[PDB]
């Protein structure tokens, strides 16, 4: 953390100006009122906006003038990894739990492989939303989240 | 090399190749040598100098001693 | 069973190839195969192509043994033909192999001898052991 | 058609291709060659003579004026940092 | 008409699913582009 | 001096390769 | 497997899924009924034609709505040809770059812009119609296949009448096709382009149909059109010579072949294909029995010959497919080497970016198709070769002395390899040791290609002498002292041939001979071998026959195509490299006011392409700087694809250097982890088959390798040209 | 040459014999299974070691096992 | 992707803060970490008792040597 925040940065600020000047260089040959015109100018506002937002949310920015994320767990920078990370695992589990729940329901009777290549069973009866509460799989763990066939 | 460890290049050994053209013998003549040599990058110069080897005579006695050690093995 | 033996027989029509015998036959071994055809048919012939089968004893000399069986197994299919082949050697000699028992190896026969049969079942083999043998005895 | 256990040779490519020629000979000039090529006909003795004939290679390189073994002279480059 | 449904229920399902997923993701990026963090 | 030895370092392969050849075909 | 019932049966392993696609088009493995197969493939061709038709519709459509073709028309010299536009999402809009004409788009290299100008197309209105007409055709073609498989499928007897099919295809399609296009040229292409070369502007050009109706507009130029009766019926034909000529060479203002020549060309080609169309026998007597004529050729060397061929090439698709693939591929290659030397389109040669990519594209397509000929030729030997019913005798003997042909071809490759690559290793060693006099160079011991230099010499002195009607040369690479310069760019110039040119041709001799060796060895020894006397029973596509006999890996004819596939890559990959450097170094460049010509790399080909280090430095390292510095610019995608290809390529080595036994055992440990958590699929996961792993390997190798140059080349010529 | 063995876990389906192109195996009267036959490997000298026999075996793991040992011309599959 | 798209400010540049925490724990006064051998109160640094620390702490904050280089994303 030798980095000083993107607000009091001279490099990250300089980098903003450099990028928009190059974009401005391009619209000079098309004449305003034209299509390639807005597209360039629309790109410029997005450029200004993203530079503006990064300074707001914190983001430390190294000497190179680009934001560096801090994943130490620091409460000041939770939004840089932990909060998106919690969101990922949620969806990651949800997918995992829904998929597992499917192959389980299929196994008894029928031709199980038939359901795997073709699933004219959609979410089975109603399996998707079951993922809304996947984390309750912790309670599935205390019972039989795992099979006892091989080892423990 | 000992007298100016900073500004001299260590020499591994001499080069003797009949295929060498004159520009070759030229370019490879380095480190104040009478002929084309190879620039040592094994760091044997720094090692031997640090432990206390200062002369060529010292290096020879070591070579003879190792040759003798190689025999009794 | 008594081996029948082969003396002289005519060779099938063909005209030559570059896949025939070469030196090995002269100094090590070469294999001949005999079969009788009820018709002057046409067969593929391994190591080449297209040869007329002929009608009669039919005698052919090949190498590797395997070449003979390939032909023989094709000779038994397609056409309902019986066949037999031997290993000639370089100094005469009469080694007759296959069928041998006179009945095909795939068909169980009364007095053959097991040779290399393990009544242990696989997976019950040991681990060495610096002694001679590998354990799959 | 023609397989004969009696002769195993013709059966195989035992025969020398007609390129063999077991015909006569060549002029009497041979009487000369047989006299002077004899020491090289012994084998093993010749193996040695040729290897020790490698003493020629040593002699030819110990003395050789025109092979690049001289700079010829130059002032050498320092050169990246001396 | 049972047949068309099944037809749409093979690996095509994957394309439709990933097309729907892509559309969602792109549109999310339209409304919230250049997102290096979750700040709420 | 050093123009006598790298060739015997090439007479040696000739000698070694010849001897080894005799050894391996025996 | 949808195609077959047992195949469809049920899935127990994942191998079923891979097999399903692998034998999807393997029509002769689904039935033994020849008629059923033929009916299948015939409909399949319709479905193909629909796709390429749809493909064309999108090219015309995009040219209309998403291109600056009109803008390029007025100022072709320094406007960059661009079709297709990128939506401004997740930062994409940077790929939209300055291409001139006040337009933002990706610069293209297909060459449609040059095609459209030649056709006399002037407005998006015209492109819009052609797009719809193509879609209408695409609807037809797709419908036509459904109609000829479910409603009215032709008999086997229909397909077998090859004589009638021949007569039509090289007359009804070729002849009238050439003739029909010949008409559009002199009525639309030639008049309109004549205006375009006069700087009249497209909107100031009258509409094409006004040229056809009243002769007045078309007659003021090319006054032979003035006579209503026309001198054609007078059969003098000398009067017509104004709109068509045998001038040849190149128009100094448009840099393409004179349309004045191409019209005459098609006029000749048309009837030449119309006459040659009247050859084979049908129903009304006059004609040939190809069966009869084929039989007639026989020889002291061939004994019976060609007898039985007609039977083979009328009952085996793979036999016909191999022949067609062998020459259609060969045709694509000569197309590449005829369009570069004789630029047939207006402002084509000037557009260096298009020319490099056109030549390179045709070389790969031609290269691939030829390799495919090897496959189906081998498939024919395994599946359709039956001496009992269809003996040829030509085929025999070939099989009879097959150990001879391969052994000789084996030797030639070694001779060529030494006398090609070795020379370079010589030069690389002599230059490193500081003795350039020793090297094989123009400055030292030179190996001049006097034969090629002599053929070029006679082509220069051809007009007037051995070609009176020819006013100028065929191509300006055979010119002598001529130089065409469209814009500030050089369209074409006499190409020199030196010792550096002697070496590279001998490398192409090599690479082609080895590629032939691998492929031809797989076809002849597809059925039997001393090693495997019954390979034909193992099939065409099998991995092996065990570790026995020391090891019998890749003995299949399939694997010979597999090995020869890398070599076809190695081959072309160096042809296109020869093309790129030679054109940049000794042809392409800018011409000044005085007449001094500066080439892109400045004639460094002659003395630096004789060394391996020279290609690695002066060519690769040098000309890469564009692709590796394309970040933050319009050519951003090429930089990424350059890196992206390098990956799919190194990704192939994973499949090629290993075997499935390791992977299956690894999966075992992974299946265990699944069974612990109730997440084991009923469809048991299996590793790829031994053969599939090779198929997967070579595809990614070719993709990553080919793709990687694609980005190489397209980044280079665009930034420089 | 190559070393081949047969195991009592065999069921006498005779597919190993039909697969062999050099005739290394054969069937043998036995009392161990319903077929009352069993594979035999008398002619290992002609064995090339291609394991065609193993790819025809239906027993859970092979009743016939080929152990690639010393190499000979016959095993090397040479015709020259 | 972004550098191709010309937007290097959208990169994911994770700072190796765990390792940098180790460096400060060795004596490097770079970064604001306040850890052992570079902190305000602890049994660790004072255990130096001159000896190794003063000559060694001189060596770690050398911007020339390879002894504990500066690390980043
Ligand atoms: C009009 C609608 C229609 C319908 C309902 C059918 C229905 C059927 N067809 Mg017919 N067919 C059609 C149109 C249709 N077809 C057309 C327009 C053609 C001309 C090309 C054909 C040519 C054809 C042949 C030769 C055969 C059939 C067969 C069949 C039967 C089996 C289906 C099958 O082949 O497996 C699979 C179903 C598919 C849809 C496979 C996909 C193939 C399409 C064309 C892919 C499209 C190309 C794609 C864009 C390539 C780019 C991919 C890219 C994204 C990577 C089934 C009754 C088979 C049969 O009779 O069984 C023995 C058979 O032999 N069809
Ligand atoms: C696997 C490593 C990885 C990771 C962690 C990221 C992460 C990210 N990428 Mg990158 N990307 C990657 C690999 C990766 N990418 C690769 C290999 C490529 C080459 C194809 C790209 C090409 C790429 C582009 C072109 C862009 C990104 C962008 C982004 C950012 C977008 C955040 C967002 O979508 O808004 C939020 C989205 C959600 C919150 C979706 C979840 C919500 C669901 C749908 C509903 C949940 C309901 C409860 C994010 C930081 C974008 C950016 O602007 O960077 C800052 C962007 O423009 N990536
Ligand atoms: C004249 C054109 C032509 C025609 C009509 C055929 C027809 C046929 N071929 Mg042949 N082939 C050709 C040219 C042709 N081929 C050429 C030029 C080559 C040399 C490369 C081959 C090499 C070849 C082999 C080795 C085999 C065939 C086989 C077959 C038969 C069935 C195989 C199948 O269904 O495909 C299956 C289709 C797939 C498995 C799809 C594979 C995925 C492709 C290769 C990826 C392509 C990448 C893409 C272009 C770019 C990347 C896109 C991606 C990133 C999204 C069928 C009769 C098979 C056969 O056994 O004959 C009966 C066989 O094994 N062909
Ligand atoms: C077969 C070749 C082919 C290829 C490779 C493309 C490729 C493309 N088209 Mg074209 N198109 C084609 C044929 C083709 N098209 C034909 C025959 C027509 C006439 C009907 C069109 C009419 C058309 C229009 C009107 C547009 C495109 C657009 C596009 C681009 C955006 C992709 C897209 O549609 O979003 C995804 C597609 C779907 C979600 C539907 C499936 C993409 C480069 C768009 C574009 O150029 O962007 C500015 C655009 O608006 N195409
Ligand atoms: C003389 C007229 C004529 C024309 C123009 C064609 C054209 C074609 N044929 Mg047909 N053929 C003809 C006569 C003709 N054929 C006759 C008399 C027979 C009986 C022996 C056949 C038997 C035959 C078979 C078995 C096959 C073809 C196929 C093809 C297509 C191959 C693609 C191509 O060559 O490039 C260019 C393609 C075009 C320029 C498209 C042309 C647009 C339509 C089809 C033209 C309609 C004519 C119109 C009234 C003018 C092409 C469309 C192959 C095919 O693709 O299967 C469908 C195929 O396998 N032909
Ligand atoms: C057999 C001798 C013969 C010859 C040499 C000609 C020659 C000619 N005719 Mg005549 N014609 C002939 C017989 C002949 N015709 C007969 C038997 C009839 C039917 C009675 C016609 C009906 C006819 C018409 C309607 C026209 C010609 C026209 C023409 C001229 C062609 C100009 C054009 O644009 O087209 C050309 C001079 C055109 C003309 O008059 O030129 C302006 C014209 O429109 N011809
Ligand atoms: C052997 C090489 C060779 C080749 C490939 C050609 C090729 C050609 N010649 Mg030449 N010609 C040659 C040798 C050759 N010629 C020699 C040695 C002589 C001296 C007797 C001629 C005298 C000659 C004349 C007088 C003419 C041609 C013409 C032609 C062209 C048309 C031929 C034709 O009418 O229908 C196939 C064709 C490009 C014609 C031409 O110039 O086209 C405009 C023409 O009138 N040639
Ligand atoms: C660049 C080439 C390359 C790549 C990318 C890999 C990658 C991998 N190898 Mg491999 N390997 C290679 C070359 C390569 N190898 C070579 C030359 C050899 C010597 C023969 C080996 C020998 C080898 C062995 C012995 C093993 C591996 C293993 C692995 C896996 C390690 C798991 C991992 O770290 O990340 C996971 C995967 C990746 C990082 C790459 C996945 C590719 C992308 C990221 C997937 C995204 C797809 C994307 C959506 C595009 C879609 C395409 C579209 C057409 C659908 C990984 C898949 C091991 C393994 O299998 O562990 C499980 C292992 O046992 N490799
Ligand atoms: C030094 C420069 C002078 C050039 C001469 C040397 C260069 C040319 C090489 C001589 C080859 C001899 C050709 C004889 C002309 C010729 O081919 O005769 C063809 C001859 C004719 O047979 P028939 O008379 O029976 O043919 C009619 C019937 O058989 C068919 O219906 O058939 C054979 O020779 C069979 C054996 C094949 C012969 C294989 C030799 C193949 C050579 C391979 C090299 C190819 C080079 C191509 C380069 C483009
Ligand atoms: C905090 C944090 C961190 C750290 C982390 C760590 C270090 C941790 C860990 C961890 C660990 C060391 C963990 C472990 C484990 C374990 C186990 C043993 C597992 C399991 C599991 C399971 C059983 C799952 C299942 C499932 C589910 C539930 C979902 C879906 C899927 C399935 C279905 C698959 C860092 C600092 C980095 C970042 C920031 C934050
Ligand atoms: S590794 Fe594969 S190709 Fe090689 S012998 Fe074994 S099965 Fe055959
Ligand atoms: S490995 Fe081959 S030769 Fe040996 S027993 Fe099996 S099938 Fe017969
Ligand atoms: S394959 Fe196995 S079970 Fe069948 S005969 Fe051979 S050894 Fe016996």
């Amino acid at each position: 953390s030798g980095l000083t925040p993107c607000k009091e940065s001279k490099q990250f600020a300089k980098r903003e100006k450099q990028s928009i000047k190059k974009l401005e260089s391009s619209l000079k040959i098309y004449a305003a009122d034209s299509a390639p015109a807005l597209a360039i100018n629309a790109t410029i506002e997005k450029t200004k906006r993203r530079f503006d937002n990064y300074a707001k949310q914190g983001l430390l920015c190294g000497a190179d003038g680009l934001p560096h994320l801090i994943v130490s767990g620091d409460q000041r920078h939770w939004g840089e990894f932990i909060t998106p990370g919690i969101l990922f695992l949620y969806i990651a589990g949800w997918i995992g739990w829904v998929g597992r729940s499917y192959l389980i329901a299929i196994r008894d009777e029928k031709k199980p492989t038939q359901k795997e290549i073709i699933i004219d069973v959609p979410l089975a009866s109603r399996l998707v939303f079951r993922g809304f509460s996947w984390p309750i799989a912790a309670y599935r763990e205390l019972l039989n989240g795992e099979l006892v066939a091989k080892d423990v | 090399w000992v007298q100016d460890p900073f500004h001299v290049r260590p020499i591994a050994h001499a080069i003797w190749d009949p295929h060498f053209g004159q520009p070759a013998v030229e370019a490879f003549t380095r480190g104040g040598a009478l002929g084309p040599v190879n620039n040592a990058y094994s760091g044997v110069y720094q090692w031997w100098y640090t432990i206390g080897l200062r002369t060529n005579e010292d290096l020879y006695t070591g070579a003879i001693f190792l040759l003798f050690l190689s025999f009794i093995s | 069973t008594p081996p029948e033996l082969d003396p002289n027989t005519p060779s099938p029509i063909f005209g030559g190839s570059t896949g025939g015998l070469l030196r090995k036959a002269q100094v090590e071994e070469f294999y001949v195969i005999t079969w009788e055809s009820p018709k002057e048919q046409i067969f593929e012939m391994p190591t080449g192509g297209a040869a007329i089968m002929r009608e009669g004893p039919n005698l052919l000399k090949l190498a590797r043994k395997e070449q003979c069986l390939a032909l023989g197994t094709r000779l038994r299919s397609k056409y309902k033909i019986k066949y037999q082949f031997y290993r000639v050697f370089p100094s005469g000699e009469v080694q007759y192999l296959h069928p041998k028992d006179g009945v095909y190896p795939e068909k169980v026969n009364p007095g053959r001898q097991g040779v290399g049969v393990n009544f242990r079942s696989i997976g019950k083999n040991v681990s060495p052991i610096e002694v001679k043998f590998t354990g799959k005895q | 058609y023609f397989d004969l256990e009696d002769i195993g040779n013709t059966t195989g490519q035992w025969d020398l291709y007609g390129s063999d020629a077991p015909s006569p000979y060549s002029p009497l000039q041979s009487k000369f060659f047989e006299t002077f090529a004899a020491p090289f006909t012994k084998r093993g003795l010749l193996l040695k003579f040729l290897i020790l004939g490698g003493g020629s290679t040593l002699a030819y390189f110990s003395t050789t004026a025109s092979g690049d073994i001289l700079p010829i002279v130059k002032g050498p480059q320092l050169p990246p940092k001396l | 008409r049972d047949l068309k449904t099944y037809l749409s229920v093979a690996p095509v399902a994957s394309t439709l699913w990933f097309a729907a997923l892509a559309g969602l993701l792109i549109e999310i990026n339209r409304l919230f582009p250049d997102a290096l963090t979750f700040p709420f | 001096p050093s123009l006598f030895v790298p060739l015997v370092g090439l007479l040696f392969p000739a000698v070694a390769m010849a001897s080894l050849f005799l050894h391996v075909e025996k | 497997g949808h195609f077959s019932r047992t195949i469809a049966k049920g899935p127990d392993t994942t191998t079923w899924i891979w097999n399903l696609h692998a034998d999807a088009h393997d029509f002769d493995s689904h039935t033994s009924d020849l008629e059923e197969i033929s009916r299948k493939v015939f409909s399949a061709h319709f479905g193909q034609l629909s796709i390429i038709f749809l493909w064309l519709s999108g090219m015309y459509f995009h040219g209309a709505r998403f291109s600056n073709y009109e803008a390029w028309l007025n100022d072709p010299t320094h406007i960059r040809p661009s079709a297709q536009v990128v939506w401004p999402i997740v930062g994409q809009e940077i790929l939209n770059g300055d291409v001139g004409g006040g337009f933002r788009g990706i610069q293209i290299t297909s060459g449609f812009f040059q095609i459209w100008r030649a056709s006399g197309i002037t407005s998006e209105l015209q492109l819009y119609c052609t797009a719809i007409g193509a879609l209408v055709f695409a609807g037809l073609m797709l419908f036509a296949g459904w109609f000829h498989y479910h409603k009215a499928a032709p008999k086997l007897a229909w397909f077998q009448d090859v004589e009638s099919m021949l007569n039509h295809h090289l007359a009804g399609l070729l002849g009238l096709g050439s003739l029909s296009w010949a008409r559009h040229q002199v009525h639309v292409s030639l008049p309109i382009n004549q205006f375009l070369n006069a700087g009249v502007d497209p909107k100031e050009i009258p509409l094409p149909h006004e040229f056809i109706l009243n002769r007045d507009l078309l007659a003021q130029l090319y006054p032979s059109f003035a006579e209503g009766a026309t001198p054609f019926f007078t059969l003098n034909w000398s009067k017509y010579a104004d709109f068509l000529t045998f001038r040849g060479g190149l128009d100094p203002l448009t840099g393409g072949l004179w349309l004045t020549d191409i019209a005459h060309h098609h006029l000749a080609i048309a009837i030449l294909f119309l006459i040659a169309g009247h050859m084979y026998r049908t129903n009304w007597g006059i004609g040939h029995g190809i069966k009869d004529i084929l039989e007639a050729h026989k020889g002291p060397f061939t004994g019976q010959g060609h007898k039985g061929l007609y039977e083979i090439l009328t009952t085996s698709w793979h036999a016909q497919l191999s022949i067609n693939l062998a020459m259609l591929g060969s045709l694509t290659i000569v197309v590449a080497q005829h369009m570069y030397s004789m630029p047939p389109y207006p402002y084509l040669a000037t557009d260096y970016a298009t020319q490099l990519s056109l030549f390179t594209h045709h070389m790969w397509i031609g290269g691939f198709l030829i390799v495919g000929a090897a496959a189906h030729a081998a498939i024919f030997m395994v599946r359709d070769y039956d001496p009992t019913t269809r003996y040829n005798d030509l085929l025999d003997r070939v099989l009879r002395h097959r150990d001879a042909i391969i052994s000789h071809l084996n030797w030639v490759c070694i001779f060529l390899g030494f006398h090609s690559f070795g020379l370079y290793i010589h030069n690389d060693t002599m230059s490193a040791l500081g003795r350039p006099q020793d090297m094989f160079s123009d400055t030292a011991i030179q190996l001049q290609p006097v034969f090629a230099q002599w053929i070029q010499n006679t082509h220069a002195l051809a007009p007037g002498t051995t070609a009176p009607g020819a006013t100028a040369s065929t191509s300006l690479t055979w010119g002598g002292g001529d130089l065409v310069a469209v814009g500030n760019k050089v369209a074409l110039l006499p190409i020199p041939l030196g010792t550096a040119d002697f070496l590279v041709h001998h490398i192409h001799a090599f690479t082609i001979h080895v590629t032939v060796l691998i492929l031809l060895k797989g076809v002849l020894f597809a059925r039997s071998s001393r090693l495997i006397p019954d390979k034909a029973n193992l099939g065409f596509r099998f991995p092996c026959d065990g570790p026995g006999r020391g090891g019998t890996c890749q003995v299949s004819a399939w694997d010979h195509v597999f090995l020869g596939l890398f070599w076809m890559y190695n081959s072309i990959s160096v042809v296109i490299f020869h093309f790129s450097w030679k054109m940049q170094s000794d042809v392409w460049g800018s011409i000044n006011d005085q007449g001094v010509v500066t080439h892109i790399t400045g004639g460094n080909f002659a003395q630096s392409s004789i060394t391996i280090n020279g290609w690695l430095r002066d060519f690769l390292w040098a000309q890469a700087s564009q692709v590796i510095q394309s970040y933050g610019s319009s050519l951003s995608a090429y930089g990424l694809f350059f890196l992206g290809a390098h990956f799919v390529w190194a990704f192939s080595l994973m499949f090629l250097f290993s075997g499935r036994g390791y992977w299956q055992e690894l999966i075992e440990s992974i299946v265990w982890a699944h069974n612990k958590l109730k997440v084991a699929p009923a469809t048991q996961p299996r590793a790829l088959s031994i053969v599939q792993g090779r198929a997967v390997g070579v595809t990614h190798y070719l993709l990553g390798g080919i793709a990687t140059t694609w980005a190489f080349f397209l980044a280079r010529i665009i930034a420089v040209g | 040459s190559h070393s081949v063995k047969i195991y009592d876990t065999c069921i006498g389906c005779t597919q190993c014999v039909r697969a062999c192109p050099t005739d290394v195996l054969e069937m043998i009267p036995w009392g161990g299974c319903k077929a009352k036959q069993i594979a035999s490997a008398p002619r290992t000298e002609d064995c090339v070691g291609c394991k065609r026999c193993e790819s025809a075996c239906p027993t859970d793991f092979l009743s016939v096992r080929v152990y690639l040992w010393h190499e000979t011309t016959r095993s090397m599959g040479l015709a020259y | 992707v972004m550098l191709a798209f010309g937007t290097p400010e959208k990169q994911i540049l994770i700072e190796p803060i765990f390792a940098q925490w180790i460096q400060s724990a060795h004596g490097k006064t770079s970064y604001g970490f306040d850890v052992l051998l570079s902190s305000t109160n602890s049994p660790a640094l004072n255990a130096g008792r001159s000896i190794w620390l003063p000559g060694w702490l001189n060596a770690i904050n050398e911007n020339s040597n390879s002894l504990f280089l500066t690390i980043g994303p």
